[PDB]
């Protein structure tokens, strides 16, 4: 039964990283910076 | 001359009452095949042991 919240703890972790990466480098961010 | 009427005693019972919650309470990871190969290990322990009884 416990599994199942450390797999949604994981995949929560996961989809942070990946908005992080996303957010980093974002358009707004690094293409946005791309054109200064 | 007689008829001797049998009946599974409550020993055996009270053991497979701790079977089945020692296999409830072996969850997290186990895989399906392993709990079912544990429960026909379990079972053709209470059954072909005594048969007869069973009943």
């Amino acid at each position: 039964e416990a599994r199942k919240r450390e797999l949604k703890k994981n995949k929560k972790q996961r989809m942070m990283v990946r908005a992080a990466v996303l957010k980093m480098k974002d358009p707004k961010q690094i293409i946005r910076d791309m054109e200064k | 001359t007689a008829q001797c009427f049998l009946r599974v005693d409550d020993e055996s019972m009270q053991r497979f009452h701790n079977r089945v919650r020692q296999i409830l309470m072996a969850s997290g990871s186990t895989t399906f095949t392993k709990i079912v190969n544990k429960w026909n290990t379990a079972l053709i322990g209470l059954m072909t042991y005594f048969r007869e009884a069973v009943v």
